[PDB]
């Protein structure tokens, strides 16, 4: 795309989600782009949500990756 | 329910094309003006007054900035695909030229204040340090621009195209905020304070004069100050707004992100005209340079 000031991909986090409804999962680690680790879940209906990397279940899933 | 969701960084092709055209036009105009000023000054060594040295240095700074502009235009076209070494070199040169131009405007203002206010006294003998002042300004700009050289590299992301961004660590986002205090402190606040003080007292002394040509001098001084403000105020205001938004002082929304992001580019484009308008504002507005240019035409 085009950007001169890179910024975080999520503003707020969701703790209410069902694993079955999740279609794709992506992880953005901390780097020059954004301070906080981001976990983006794109659901089967086209909606995407941002999850807490500190959540126990999601934290374990990310660590397994 | 729908509060939490990704925000898409949005862009349009028309903006890209417009930026390309504007940057090229500014490149050509700045090159022409700076080259003409340098040719006029250097051709004949008759009366190499201090203002001549200052205008020479200012023209060199603007010419270098214009020379660096095209790579920035390409970066805006498609992001930084030109490599890390070019990112470092171009960023260093750009920042050094920007700092030197601003501080040279400040020094010219100081010279005018010491020339028209403290004119009868012996303090006027302290303005013959143009060589040392200019060298010191170049050195200070060079030293202040090294953070760009040390901590700038190509940055990759899945949704954002390449750009010559900073790489200071995993919490670099906050670090850039502290870094920004430099350009916004010794780049707008100190220079604006010096110019305001100097030109205000110069205006007072001229207003208390019975000369025959007070009018044009007052007009030119006001023109210089207003042009500087019109050129650089929006960029600094948008920068402060962006820093506050990253500080969560101002409520942050995806649309606010998009607005500020577009405003940054627009204000940068508007401000860049400091390299184009300087030759007319400072040099060609005086009869000496017009006479010299006409004489050289033989």
């Amino acid at each position: 795309a085009v950007l001169t000031e890179l910024r975080c991909t999520c503003l707020r986090v969701t703790l209410r989600v069902n694993p079955k409804t999740i279609g794709k999962l992506q992880v953005f680690p901390a780097g020059p782009q954004c301070s906080k680790v981001e976990v983006v879940a794109s659901l089967k209906n086209g909606k995407q949500v941002c999850l807490d990397p500190e959540a126990p279940f999601l934290k374990k899933v990310i660590q397994k990756i | 329910l729908l509060d939490a969701a990704p925000c898409e960084p949005e862009s349009l092709e028309i903006n890209k094309y417009f930026v390309v055209i504007i940057y090229a036009l500014v490149f050509l105009l700045s090159l022409l003006g700076n080259s003409l000023v340098m040719l006029v000054i250097l051709y004949s060594r008759v009366g190499r007054s201090v203002t001549d040295v200052y205008l020479l240095n200012l023209a060199l700074a603007d010419l270098l900035f214009a020379l660096t502009l095209p790579i920035w235009a390409a970066s805006k076209v498609n992001g930084w695909i030109f490599g890390t070494f070019l990112c470092k070199v171009v960023s260093l040169l750009k920042e050094v030229n920007f700092y030197s131009g601003i501080l040279l405007l400040a020094c010219i203002s100081v010279d005018r204040y010491l020339a028209i206010v403290h004119a009868t006294r012996t303090l006027t003998q302290k303005r013959y340090l143009v060589k040392f002042i200019c060298l010191s300004i170049w050195g200070l700009s060079l030293l202040l621009a090294l953070p760009v050289l040390l901590f700038r590299r190509t940055v990759y992301s899945s949704n954002v195209s390449p750009a010559c961004y900073e790489d200071m660590g995993n919490n670099t986002a906050n670090w850039r905020m502290l870094l920004r205090i430099l350009p916004q402190s010794f780049g707008f606040i100190v220079p604006l304070l010096i110019m305001l003080f100097c030109y205000g007292f110069t205006l007072r002394t001229l207003f208390k004069a019975h000369m025959g040509q007070k009018h044009r001098a007052m007009r030119v001084i006001f023109a210089v100050v207003l042009i500087f403000l019109l050129c650089w105020l929006p960029y600094n205001l948008v920068l402060l707004a962006d820093t506050l938004m990253r500080t969560q002082v101002i409520q942050e929304t995806c649309e606010r992100r998009n607005h500020i992001d577009r405003a940054l580019d627009a204000t940068e484009i508007l401000g860049i005209l400091h390299s184009c308008l300087n030759p007319l504002i400072y040099a060609f507005i005086g009869q000496k340079f017009r006479h010299g240019l006409l004489k050289i035409l033989a």
